[PDB]
């Protein structure tokens, strides 16, 4: 019944099409929820897609200004993979941060809210509020946005606490049916650690962070699922992902330490490793969250130095918006398959024809067959939508 | 192959009566990719109608077209100032021709 | 909002080249049909080029066929008109237009079309 | 569990109606998808329809010029048969062409999508990516549009790609739990194969396509579901179902070629066997999509120079719309039936008077009863329904 | 697995409230669907409402003169019972005419639709078309408008063909599983039968019907769900139920043979037996269906000439618009429970304030226990609604 994430990974050469939301354009006829800070998590029968949700739907007088991330009404919102964000979704816990586990026998929630000072996480498993914590550091409480990772019934979750430009105190909870049984301090080369995507590298969890202090490359948090053990170090390909970063051509990593270089803010994303050889995705404007692409950089897990891609994708075109991206592990038939989302932001702070922000989402799922090219961009007209 | 001939030449009336433009092809052709468009000078040409019958995204209803085989026509029931201008017949399959148009001009 | 910009129209002696380009904004070249047409100044419109959405030149006409060279930028959405070899009869206003090809109903028909640029051959 | 159709085929002496969605008549109030080019298939248990949405609701600025085929937005709706596409159905892939299938134990959907050129096939079985394919031909990659039929697990899918007037590259794969193991290349006397209707004729599966190049009559494509062994010919019966056709008094089939009669274009249709006599049906206009009317011809599967008709039934009205129909069967008691559903298109490019384009359902099941007259068109009025 | 009825019926007192629906209140903000003729019935588990949809909703264009009852749109509402018919309701047949049985294993539909010379009344089981049967008597032929009743796997269906005012052709069909294996024609005292409310009065069916040609009394069918022996009589009580219908102090029945008294028309209701007692419900207005009242007459049963009534309700005002009413039956856990349900018409032809007619729904169920007093009117408010 328990999760193990005991096969091996499938044999990837790329990503194919999986699902897309249509939220903003099915947003300007019909009711569906303003949202943000989306991501996928499976049970082991089918997908189901998350976001957090500013409490109010799009055509809504409460739409108007709601680029905020923490107010004490957005909530998570849950359905299956495919269906938007209507008036019916199952809003799961009060969140203006979040995590999921679904650990084989049932649905995990890392629920964070509250005060900005003191923050509370709520720890939900098989529909019970089993577990709480409070903030640490005193600071603004925030976890990884993406799902967790279980493993024989035991998940972990990594959260922060801290400043955004300094030194935080990052912890890792190993949470077993919702109580929490350990808690290991962050330890390694990692100083800012943020927004993790974590994945099931059997015997253990691989985490790829983002550096938002002073790194455009991304941190690696290894979990021993087992023995609590943490070991941090950062992606050691030359062409970095965060946003902002540097050019290609002129763009450094450390394989341990940040590269100092355009490591001001930055934007939550993924990378897992084939063997040396590493498969990212960023998005293609190095300043703006504007395009995805993803691709393969050959020795670019073990190797600084390394600038060489091979089976670049184009997701989403360079002149269109995109946004928070991440990974989630889905269990085949001889091999577990890695996928990624990405979100497609539209609205203000960017877009000012609109007085709201929400986001759409897009799936891609790796494949050991063959793949053509394309382009899945939101679609949304705001010129034409209700301010 | 097929040489689209616009039959009347400077056709001239005045605003609110029918105007009638024909397109007679040389020999017969799918009656489906046939267009008629209207190139008022200065102004990139619009198209008015698609698939000899069908109105395009915008045109105002005045605008009417049918025919088939060899035969089309085209017809502005009630005219308006800013409906005289230069109009074409194409057939966009194979083998592609334009017409040599018909000029409405303000008697 | 869609538009279509033409851009290198311009003096050539007779014997010359001229590159045309036309931007596309709002849409991308590898789902549309994108045409060449140019009017000389005093008779009707002509339909100089036809490309494919799968990048196939479908048809040059016959004037114009061993002279230009149409070709396209699916990166950068451009279309590019490459006249070689340019008489006084290709002094012209050029067009770039933009139909479909639909799998149920086929060829739809030219509803997207550019200012124009004007190219004069001279002398 | 898996499912191998082994019955015989019920005894089928016309068509009884099943079911009608009301789609065009709801969205004048209410949040409907835009829809066209819908199908029918069954699990076990239900019946459920699919269609490919344009990533809009009707009442929707984004609903203006919705006629096109192949955009990044089209998505595979999917319902339980009879609820309208509301804002809550599921949309199980990114697809602007699909199929889908149901082996006895989980559902398959193909689906196409990307540029025109490159184009890729995502398999997805049972809520996985399992596969995926590239375009062959560089062309515009196309599937049925219909149900796909599994027997013993292998499900079979037609799929083209090349010029719709010349010579196209069409295959057929064979699917095991979403991995393709195997691809026969299409061999035999039909030319132009597309938007093909298969039903379990066991033990294989039998095709009626649509000749879109040279013919009015309809292709047949039978596949051994074992040997993988694929047949061609063409659709004997002299009264042709294709439209364009021409006139009852002047058609003509040939049992191996195509006609060369107003072949064209074409519709996609279906037609199956009762011993020598074709079950077939098609719009009653011949040069329009007006209409629809099944019937039998009597030696029609044996003889080209037959033009006997009988059991005639007018499912929709001549001077009301039809469009792409096809082929379902449903496991009985004692035998497999046969039903269809025939697709209602209502909007621009042959109404005028609205800047959107979508469709309608109606279904009918074969029946060894009795049965009466009717008409049953979509029913909505543009006239006052909103631009 | 099948349903057999076999427990006695339980001890009535009176009804309590049961459900309400408040359609026409929600359809003033909110999109639903636009019916009339509903009915409740129950599988083993819970309990379901259907109704007859015009194929659209009531903020509609559509929604403007659907007085008419035989339309080529309306299809077969179903819903668990409290839930609104909202957009996502399924719509399970084609339908202007219908009725719905439970025999314990699936769902079995009767619809009727088509044209008014040659009907078709499909049998669907299962989510089946099993079977299919057309106009005997070449009219209008028409169902129950309520449930259907099985036992042992055997339900049956009363259906009439022919004049509505004359000698019309009534049938019994016998089904299993939704193959019609036998057909009664109607034999008995009672002349004209319509819209039969049945119930399983172990161990057999037994029906009030409406008589539309002659009589203001309700007849009776005997159905033995065994030998297909049917037996007619009327319902001998001397306050009769029909309305039209003369005053109290002038009414008559005849127990065998219509009273020949404001027979001219009908409407839809039902009643049972317990003892000699009759329970019985109609309309408070004796000529137009305003108000509903149920009460028992002691020994009206048996005896014509009684005109004693006791344990008298109220269920809808004097002032408030019914309609159709009728039976079901739930079963207990040590007995047969006897449940109603009336239809409240709201609308056009006889509140020319709006263009639409729809109708709600309220349900009480006897019980052995004590009530209150009370009224459940539709509540809709149709002068502020829109037209
Ligand atoms: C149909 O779909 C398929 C699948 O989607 C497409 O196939 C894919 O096509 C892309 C096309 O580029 C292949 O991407 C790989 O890109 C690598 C990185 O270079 C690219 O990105 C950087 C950043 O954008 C750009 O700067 C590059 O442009 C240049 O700059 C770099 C340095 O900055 C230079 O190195 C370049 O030379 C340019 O100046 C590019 O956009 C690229 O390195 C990689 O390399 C292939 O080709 C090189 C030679 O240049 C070989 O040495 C190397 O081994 C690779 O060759 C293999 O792949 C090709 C197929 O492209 C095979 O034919 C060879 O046999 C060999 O296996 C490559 O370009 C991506 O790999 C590829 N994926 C596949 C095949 O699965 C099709 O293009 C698409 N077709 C249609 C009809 O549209
Ligand atoms: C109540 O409902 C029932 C069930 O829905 C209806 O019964 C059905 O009625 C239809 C229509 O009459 C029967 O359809 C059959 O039509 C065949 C020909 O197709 C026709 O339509 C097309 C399209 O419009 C035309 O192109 C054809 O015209 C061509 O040929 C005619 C004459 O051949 C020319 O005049 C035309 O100019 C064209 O050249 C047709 O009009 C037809 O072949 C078929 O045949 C029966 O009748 C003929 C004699 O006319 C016999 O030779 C043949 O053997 C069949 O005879 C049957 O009928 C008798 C009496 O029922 C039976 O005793 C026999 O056993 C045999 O079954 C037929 O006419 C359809 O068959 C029928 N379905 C069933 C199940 O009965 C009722 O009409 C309807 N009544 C109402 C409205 O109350
Ligand atoms: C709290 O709730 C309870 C339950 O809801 C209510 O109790 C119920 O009350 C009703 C109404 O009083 C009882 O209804 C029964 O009505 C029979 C006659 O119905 C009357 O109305 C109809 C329609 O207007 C008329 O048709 C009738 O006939 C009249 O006209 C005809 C000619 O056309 C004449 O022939 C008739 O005589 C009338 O003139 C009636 O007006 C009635 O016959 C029945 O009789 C019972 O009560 C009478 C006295 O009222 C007794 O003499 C008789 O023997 C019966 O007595 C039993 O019931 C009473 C309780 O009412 C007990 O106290 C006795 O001990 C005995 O058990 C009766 O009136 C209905 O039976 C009753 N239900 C119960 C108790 O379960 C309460 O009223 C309500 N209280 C509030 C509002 O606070
Ligand atoms: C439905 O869709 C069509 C297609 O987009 C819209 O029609 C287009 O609307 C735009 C904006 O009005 C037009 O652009 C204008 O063109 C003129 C020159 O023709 C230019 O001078 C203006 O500055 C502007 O660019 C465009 O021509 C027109 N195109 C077509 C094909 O008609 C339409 O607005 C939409 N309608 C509704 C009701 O939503
Ligand atoms: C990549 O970015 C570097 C800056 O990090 C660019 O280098 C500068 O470019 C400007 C404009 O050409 C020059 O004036 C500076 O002298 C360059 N400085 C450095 C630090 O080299 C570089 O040109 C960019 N490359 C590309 C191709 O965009
Ligand atoms: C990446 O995005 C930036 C916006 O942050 C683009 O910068 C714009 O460039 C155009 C000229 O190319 C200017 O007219 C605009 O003023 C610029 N800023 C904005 C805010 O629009 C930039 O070109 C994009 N491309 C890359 C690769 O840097
Ligand atoms: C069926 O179609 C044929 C054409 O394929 C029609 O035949 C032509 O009809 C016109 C008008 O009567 C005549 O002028 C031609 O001489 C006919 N030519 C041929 C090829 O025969 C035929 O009339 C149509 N039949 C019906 C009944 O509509
Ligand atoms: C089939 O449909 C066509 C439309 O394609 C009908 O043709 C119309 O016929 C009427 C006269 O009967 C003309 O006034 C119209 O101009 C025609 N065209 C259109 C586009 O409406 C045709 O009559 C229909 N019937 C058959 C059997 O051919
Ligand atoms: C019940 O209805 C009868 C009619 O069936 C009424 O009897 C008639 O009433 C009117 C008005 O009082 C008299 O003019 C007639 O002479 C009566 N005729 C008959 C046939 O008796 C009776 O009054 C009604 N009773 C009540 C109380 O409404
Ligand atoms: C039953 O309903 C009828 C309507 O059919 C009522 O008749 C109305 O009575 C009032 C006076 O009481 C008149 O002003 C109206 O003109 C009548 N007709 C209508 C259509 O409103 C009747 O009063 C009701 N009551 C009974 C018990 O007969
Ligand atoms: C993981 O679980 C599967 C099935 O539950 C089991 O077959 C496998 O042996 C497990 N792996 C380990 C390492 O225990
Ligand atoms: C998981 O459980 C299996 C069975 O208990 C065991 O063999 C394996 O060592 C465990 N692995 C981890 C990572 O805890
Ligand atoms: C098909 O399956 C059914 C039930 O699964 C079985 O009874 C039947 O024998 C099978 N047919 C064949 C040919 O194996
Ligand atoms: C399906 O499997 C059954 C049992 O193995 C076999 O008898 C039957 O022939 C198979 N059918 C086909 C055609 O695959
Ligand atoms: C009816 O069914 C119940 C349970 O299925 C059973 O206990 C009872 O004996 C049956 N009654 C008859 C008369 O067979
Ligand atoms: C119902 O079933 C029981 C058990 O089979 C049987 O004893 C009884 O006679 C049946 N009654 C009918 C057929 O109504
Ligand atoms: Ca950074
Ligand atoms: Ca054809
Ligand atoms: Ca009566």
């Amino acid at each position: 019944e328990y999760r193990n994430w005991s096969k091996p990974q499938c044999g990837i050469t790329g990503f194919a099409p999986f699902s897309k939301d249509n939220s903003i354009r099915l947003s300007a006829g019909g009711d569906i929820w303003v949202t943000r800070e989306p991501y996928v998590s499976c049970d082991p029968d089918k997908c189901y897609q998350f976001a957090l949700g500013q409490g109010t739907t799009l055509n809504n007088v409460h739409s108007n200004n709601t680029v905020r991330d923490r107010t004490p009404y957005r909530t998570l919102l849950m359905n299956e993979l495919g269906v938007p964000f209507h008036l019916g979704t199952k809003q799961v816990c009060i969140a203006w941060s979040s995590s999921s586990c679904h650990d084989g026998k049932a649905w995990l929630h890392v629920c964070i809210t509250g005060d900005d000072k003191n923050a509370t996480a709520s720890f939900i498993y098989n529909g019970r509020l089993v577990d709480s914590v409070v903030s640490w550091s005193k600071d603004i409480l925030r976890t990884q946005e993406s799902e967790c990772v279980c493993i024989n019934g035991t998940c972990t979750v990594v959260m922060t606490d801290g400043s955004a430009s300094g030194k935080a105190d990052t912890k890792i909870l190993f949470i077993e049916e919702g109580k929490i049984v350990h808690t290991s301090t962050l330890s390694g080369s990692a100083q800012h650690v943020e927004e993790c995507s974590c994945y099931p590298r059997y015997p253990g969890v691989r985490c790829v962070c983002r550096d938002n202090w002073k790194g455009s490359n991304r941190p690696i948090v290894d979990i021993n699922i087992k023995d609590h053990s943490i070991v941090s170090s950062y992606v050691c390909s030359g062409l970095v992902g965060d946003t902002p970063r540097k050019n290609d051509s002129s763009s450094s990593s450390h394989c341990l330490d940040p590269n100092n270089e355009e490591g001001g803010h930055g934007v939550k994303g993924w990378a897992f490793d084939d063997g040396n050889d590493v498969w990212m995705g960023r998005t293609i404007n190095e300043t703006s969250r504007l395009g995805y692409e993803t691709f393969k950089v050959i020795e670019g897990w073990s190797n600084p130095k390394s600038k060489l891609q091979t089976n670049r994708q184009v997701i989403v075109d360079r002149g269109d918006r995109s946004g928070y991206s991440g990974i989630f592990s889905v269990e085949g038939k001889s091999c577990i398959n890695r996928c990624f989302y990405v979100e497609l932001i539209r609205g203000r702070k960017e877009e000012t024809e609109v007085l709201w922000t929400s986001n759409s989402i897009v799936v891609f799922c790796g494949t050991s067959g063959t793949y053509g090219t394309g382009s899945w961009p939101d679609g949304a007209d705001l010129n034409l939508m209700p301010i | 192959e097929v040489v689209l001939t616009q039959s009347p030449g400077t056709l001239s009336l005045s605003p609110g009566e029918r105007a009638t433009l024909s397109c007679r092809a040389s020999q017969s052709l799918g009656t489906n990719y046939l267009a008629w468009y209207q190139h008022k000078p200065g102004q990139s040409p619009r198209l008015l109608i698609d698939g000899a019958s069908t109105r395009a995204i915008g045109i105002p209803d005045r605008f009417s077209a049918s025919g088939s085989g060899t035969d089309f026509t085209l017809t502005v029931s009630r005219l308006e100032p800013e409906d005289f201008a230069v109009y074409y017949c194409q057939h966009y399959g194979n083998p592609y021709t334009f017409g040599q148009g018909t000029k409405l001009e303000i008697k | 909002e869609v538009q279509l910009v033409e851009s290198g129209g311009g003096l050539v002696q007779p014997g010359g080249s001229l590159r045309l380009s036309c931007a596309a904004s709002g849409f991308s070249f590898t789902t549309y049909e994108m045409n060449w047409v140019r009017q000389a100044p005093g008779k009707g419109l002509e339909w100089v080029s036809h490309i494919s959405s799968r990048g196939l030149v479908i048809y040059y006409a016959d004037s114009v066929k061993g002279r230009f060279t149409m070709s396209r930028d699916t990166a950068k959405n451009s279309l590019y008109l490459q006249m070689d070899s340019l008489t006084v009869a290709d002094t012209a206003v050029y067009y770039c237009a933009r139909h479909y090809f639909d799998r149920d109903w086929g060829y739809s028909g030219m509803d997207l079309w550019g200012q124009g640029t004007t190219v004069t051959v001279s002398s």
